[PDB]
């Protein structure tokens, strides 16, 4: 049970992440009763059902889905839609729409298109909502993928001084399908998660709406950013260990050289 | 050749140049470029008229000084050539290329047409028997003595990281941006464009240069320290007009840790040396942590270090012994690296002589460099 | 109830699929999932031959010191592995490293001396460009060509550090003086997976075609094509590095908006900040 689960989260790590819900897939079919511990643990890559009343394309989660039946951020419509169910406040209800609004003009503003859901449950002392943004690829150009961002935030209100805690879940997957000649068949696929706390103002000019999105616009280009240059940069370095493209007997006279700096370096110090 | 070696303390906002044995630059003036405002009249107006130094700094009304090293790139590549040639002129060196021995330095991650271009000069206009491009980092290293460091220099327009084992970096480890005080001081000039000041000259911005160095500072809290309001101390110009400096003092700074200022595409300086730090062992990030050195002239801001210190600790790991090594002459000590490296004459070898480049122009460098 | 059989093809697929180094792990952590070795050694059992095979597995005979990748080409179907470079046979434990028995192999020689000096001149090279893992020039006198099978790799494994990095680089060419093709492949397959998965996997189908002269004379020449492909596609990657850190990242997502100062929510929901005209 523990062991399988273990092994089959490591094997995912190992697995190649673009048959992700085939290899669950297989997973189930190796495992079926340990299914729902690793449909818990790695969740669903982003789906898109369509809101038709509202015209809506939006994502899919396990909040939205009303057991199996996926609520839509705009008009509540479940898939199959059901009656009662995945039922955020109805203030909140309406906050949600505008969340939507507002960050699919961010997945406008770093995407410039995609479909993107932003799903909300209220609670009294703050919820969690979970955030979702999905791009497809570079259509026009060789290189394809497949944006997940996969975001839940730990809103924490706190009546004392307007300010509410914060923890967004980061996880953003991608694919780097780069079949450039230069590049040969080139795919990466970096499927992030992180997590970080803050507790942020929540007032009329700092509602919890922009307090998110700030922290998402933070989070996406750190994150972001760290993979270009630390892992990047690394398999830069890997790329240089298993092949130098130096030949050596060359950068050997340089290292002696630079043990005659290490030894000046005792010459004086 | 057996001649005083020289050093050449390749400052971006301040250059520097002097030799071996020395501690401190044996002459300093700044990396720019001032061509006249004016035309010649009264027989008394000097000619040549593109002056440095002291014409420079006396008459900064009357030369429309500019900037070659744009990116810690020069740009004026033949204005620094006789920018060197008044540094061999009666003034700084009263010598030779071709006597004495030669010592460049350089930033990481630059491009090899920068110093080929830099090697045609050397030994096709200027002659240097003896002579190398050597780095920056690693010379801050000499000076402190120091061998698994984080050097973080801070110029004009260059800004990086250089995580260093023993004096030899991972060429990968280390991270390089090309900004500075310079945008910053003029977006702190454009702080003062809301409040009516757009004194556009250069050298009417070396003013605010001198106010950068001299009126400003980091303070820890962001937006607890800018969102209040200030005092507004004044400032007095060379007549002494007064004008206020307010908060913008520690808001420009801001752009080095929050480049969404300007609009780069970089993440905050602080977070791209946490990143250099990064890409290396957790060991090795242990003696990185022991050792961080500090180069430039940027470093010298009220709460600089100490707001980077609060930035690590919100940023970095836990037990992250952020051990800052705050010297003085961390412009010079690149030059005091170079003047220690200069007194090494195991240089021989580490060199390039002329017939060097003769049979190999700038390739003998590539081959030698690190 | 799911039948097995699905499980050992899956299984065999993931095992021949499984991250370079981390292979037996993955066979281990593929055993304390079904824990039926029969079935799984079934599929199991071609899946550490094949991924020997496809993988490149540099087996090292002590009593020689070759450091043969494994390929197709070295087989005698009954695990006893030929050796282009050194003319002999080796068994193998294909579920491990493990290799016995070298026995001499009696073979073409025609080529044989030819992909040893272009072996040679590829050692001298390679290893002063690799360090963990090299090449293995397989010979093969096949229809009526002396088929040149230069099947390089590398790699380095640092769980500590956790990557596992591999390359591959077979490279295909016929000795027919003079008109002869160099094809070949440069496979990699890079395994870091701490925060963040990083299975990074290429390769460069490339065709060359060099003139056949004599062995020494045009071996070097060989692999010198080899050589400048190797430094060409690395130099590609790097600078693939600067433009897909830019192009491919704002491209899908971009770093900044396309203002680039910053993004207030709160004057973007305040008078619905552009819906109007924009
Ligand atoms: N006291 C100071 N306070 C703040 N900044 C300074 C001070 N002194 C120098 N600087 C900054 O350092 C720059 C000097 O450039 P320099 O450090 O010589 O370039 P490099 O980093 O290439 O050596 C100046 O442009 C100035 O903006």
């Amino acid at each position: 049970s523990d062991q399988q689960l273990d092994c089959a989260l490591d094997l995912m790590r190992r697995l190649p992440p673009q048959q992700i819900e085939k290899n669950l897939s297989d997973l189930i079919d190796l495992v079926p009763s340990l299914c729902e511990d690793l449909l818990s643990s790695v969740d669903q890559p982003l789906k898109i059902a369509r809101d038709k009343v509202v015209g809506k394309d939006y994502l899919l989660c396990d909040y939205n889905r009303d057991g199996d039946s996926y609520r839509s951020p705009w008009s509540n419509k479940y898939d199959p839609p059901l009656e009662d169910g995945a039922m955020p406040s109805a203030r909140l209800r309406k906050l949600e729409v505008e969340a939507n609004n507002a960050f699919d003009q961010y997945r406008d503003l770093y995407f410039e298109g995609g479909v993107s859901s932003v799903y909300l449950w209220d609670l009294d002392h703050g919820f969690a909502g979970v955030i979702l943004i999905k791009k497809a690829g570079d259509g026009s150009k060789k290189i394809k993928g497949c944006w997940d961002s996969i975001h839940v935030v730990e809103v924490q209100e706190k009546s004392s001084g307007r300010t509410a805690h914060y923890k967004l879940t980061s996880t953003v997957m991608l694919w780097l399908q780069t079949n450039k000649s230069g590049s040969g068949t080139m795919n990466l696929g970096g499927s992030l998660t992180r997590q970080m706390e803050k507790d942020e103002t929540v007032s009329d000019c700092s509602p919890h709406i922009a307090n998110i999105g700030r922290l998402v616009e933070d989070m996406e280009n750190k994150i972001r950013s760290t993979l270009n240059e630390i892992y990047f940069g690394k398999t830069k370095d890997i790329v240089n260990g298993l092949r130098s493209v130096q030949t050596f007997a060359d950068k050997s006279k340089q290292e002696a050289l630079k043990n005659d700096l290490v030894e000046a370096l005792k010459r004086k110090q | 050749i057996a001649n005083q070696p020289v050093v050449i303390d390749n400052g971006s906002g301040v250059i520097k140049a002097g030799f071996a044995g020395d501690q401190i630059p044996k002459y300093c003036f700044p990396n720019y470029v001032g061509r006249p405002k004016h035309v010649r009249v009264m027989a008394g107006a000097l000619e040549g008229d593109i002056f440095i130094g002291p014409k420079a700094e006396e008459h900064r009304g009357l030369l429309s000084i500019r900037y070659p090293m744009e990116h810690g790139i020069v740009k004026d590549w033949n204005d620094m050539e006789r920018i060197w040639q008044y540094v061999y002129s009666k003034d700084q060196l009263q010598t030779f290329s071709e006597e004495h021995p030669v010592l460049l330095t350089e930033a990481p991650l630059n491009p090899r047409k920068n110093r080929e271009r830099a090697a045609e000069v050397f030994f096709e206009t200027f002659n240097v028997p003896a002579l190398f491009i050597s780095m920056q980092a690693v010379l801050s290293l000499y000076a402190t003595g120091r061998t698994t460091g984080v050097v973080l220099d801070s110029g004009d327009g260059v800004t990086h990281a250089v995580p260093i084992y023993e004096g030899f970096a991972m060429p990968h480890s280390i991270m390089r941006i090309d900004i500075a005080g310079r945008d910053v001081s003029r977006f702190l000039r454009l702080y003062l464009r809301k409040e009516g000041y757009d004194f556009h000259s250069s050298s009417e911005f070396e003013i605010v240069k001198a106010i950068k160095e001299r009126a400003c500072y980091l303070s820890i809290n962001p937006q607890k320290d800018e969102t209040l309001e200030t005092e507004k101390a004044q400032y007095y110009l060379p007549d002494g007009s007064t004008i206020e400096i307010g908060p913008s003092r520690f808001r420009a700074p801001e752009l080095l840790f929050r480049p969404d200022l300007i609009g780069e595409e970089s993440e905050g300086i602080h977070e791209v040396l946490v990143f250099a730090i990064q890409k290396s062992d957790m060991d090795l990030r242990r003696t990185l942590f022991s050792n961080i050195v500090l180069s430039g002239g940027s470093t010298l801001f009220k709460g600089f270090g100490d707001r980077l210190l609060s930035e690590v600790k919100k940023l970095a790991p836990k037990d992250v012994k952020i051990r800052i090594s705050a010297p003085q002459e961390r412009l010079y000590s690149t030059w005091i690296g170079g003047s220690i490296l200069a007194s090494l004459d195991t240089f021989k070898k580490m060199w390039v002589s002329k017939k060097e480049y003769e049979e190999d122009g700038a390739r003998s460098i590539h081959r030698k460099t690190f | 109830r799911v039948s097995d059989e699905e499980k050992v093809r899956i299984a065999a697929k993931f095992i021949t699929h499984a991250p370079p180094g981390e292979f037996n792990e993955v066979f281990n952590d593929v055993r304390l999932l079904l824990n039926n070795d029969n079935l799984l050694r079934e599929g199991a059992a071609h899946a550490f031959a094949q991924y020997n095979m496809d993988q490149f597995t540099p087996v090292k005979i002590e009593g020689y010191e070759d450091q043969v990748l494994i390929t197709e080409h070295g087989d005698l179907g009954n695990s006893r592995f030929l050796d282009p470079r050194n003319k002999i046979s080796f068994k193998f434990d294909h579920l491990r490293k493990e290799a016995s028995d070298p026995q001499p192999e009696e073979v073409d020689g025609s080529l044989k001396s030819w992909r040893e000096s272009c072996d040679s001149a590829l050692r001298a090279y390679v290893k002063d460009h690799y360090s963990n893992g090299f090449c293995t020039v397989y010979a093969k006198n096949i229809d009526g060509q002396q088929t040149i099978i230069a099947c390089i790799e590398s790699h380095q494994f640092q769980p500590k550090n956790f990557w596992n990095g591999r390359w591959r680089s077979e490279w295909k060419f016929t000795i027919t003086p003079p008109t002869a093709q160099v094809v070949g492949v440069l496979k990699i397959q890079v395994h870091y997976y701490e925060d963040g998965n990083v299975q990074l996997v290429s390769h460069k189908d490339v065709q060359d075609s060099v003139t056949v002269s004599n062995e020494a004379q045009t071996a070097k020449e060989f692999i010198k094509i080899i050589e400048h492909a190797e430094n060409e596609y690395q130099t590609a990657i790097s600078e693939n590095y600067q433009t897909m850190s830019d192009t491919t990242f704002k491209a899908l997502r971009r770093q900044l908006p396309v203002t680039r100062t910053k993004i207030d929510w709160n004057k973007i929901l305040s008078y619905k900040i552009g819906k109007e005209m924009q």
